[PDB]
This record gives structure tokens, C-alpha cells and sequence, in this order.
């Protein structure tokens, strides 16, 4: 929840070109509520790479 | 003056659809382990 979020991704603003304020990374969401816990390790696994990614890219 | 009717068929449909509720939380079916509660099968609405 606070540890591993889903990033805030922004959204392009074509006419000015500034950043039209961020939104919750709603679409990209896997459905781990129907698992037990050898996967939802695991899918909090995932997440916790890609903000590292998202670290080591910004 | 007598003409025969407007005929049809009343079958089933094509491949035993519209018999079966999917795709519709709301009276959804589950396929699971016998002691595991949970799913296997949780359904959306835009999906077909």
C-alpha cells in the first residue's frame, strides 16, 4: 500500500505542452485477488521492480 | 380466404450460449479447491 505503490503516472497536455497533472496507474493493474500467497509474494515482487526501474530511469 | 402462417424455429441457440451466466458478477460461477477459499474464475462486464 504506502511501501509498494502503483506509480502516478502524468498525462501530456498537446496544447500548452506543460504536464497535465498525474493520475493513479489504474490500467496496468494485475488481478492478484483471486491468489494465495506463493503469488502475491510474487506480484509484490513485480511491482517493487518497476519502481525501482522508474527510479533508476527518472 | 387462408394463407399458412409466418413459420420459425424455436431451438436452442447456437452452441449451447445463453445458457450458461457469464461474464456477470451477480449469480457468477467459481471454480475452486474444495478448501481453498477463492477463485479461479472472477469475471468483468466489458469482457466477452
Amino acid at each position: 500500500s504506502k511501501e509498494i505503490p502503483t506509480p502516478y503516472m502524468w498525462s501530456y497536455q498537446p496544447q500548452m505542452g506543460l504536464a497535465a497533472g498525474a493520475s493513479q496507474d489504474y490500467s496496468s493493474r494485475m488481478n492478484w485477488l483471486s491468489a494465495g500467497p506463493h503469488m502475491i509474494g510474487r506480484v509484490n515482487g513485480i511491482r517493487a521492480t518497476r519502481n525501482q526501474i522508474l527510479l533508476e530511469q527518472a | 380466404q387462408a394463407a399458412p402462417n409466418r413459420p420459425n424455429y424455436i431451438g436452442f441457440r447456437d452452441n449451447f450460449i445463453g445458457l450458461m451466466y457469464y461474464n456477470s458478477t451477480g449469480n457468477m460461477g467459481v471454480l475452486a479447491g474444495q478448501a481453498s477459499q477463492l477463485n479461479a474464475v472472477v469475471d468483468l462486464q466489458d469482457r466477452n
